């Protein structure tokens, strides 16, 4: 019954779920973690990649 | 320098006169220049005033 007010907080929930998740994502560099991408290449190849 | 470690005095790169002997920062703006100099400068029996 009380639909609406549900949907409203799903809706807001799955936003944010999303928003956290996106983090997980390389984007086409070669490691998510940025700690990783900063460490494996040298400064100055690592700018590009993050 | 020596021939061989030209290719390495460059922003960003290393190597061991890269690293303890002359280093550019990773951001130089400017121009490197280099030029063989065995006419000029090495003598016959060992040029080892460097």
């Amino acid at each position: 019954a009380l639909g609406k007010l549900q949907d409203v907080v799903n809706q807001n929930a799955q936003a944010l779920n999303t928003l956290v998740k996106q983090l997980s994502s390389n984007f086409g560099a070669i490691s998510s973690v940025l700690n990783d991408i900063l460490s494996r290449l040298d400064p100055p190849e690592a700018e590009v990649q993050i | 320098i020596r021939g061989d470690e030209v290719r390495q005095i460059a922003p960003g790169q290393t190597g061991k006169i890269a690293d303890y002997n002359y280093k550019l920062p990773d951001d130089f703006t400017g121009c490197v220049i280099a030029w063989n100099s065995n006419n000029l400068d090495s003598k016959v029996g060992g040029n080892y005033n460097y």
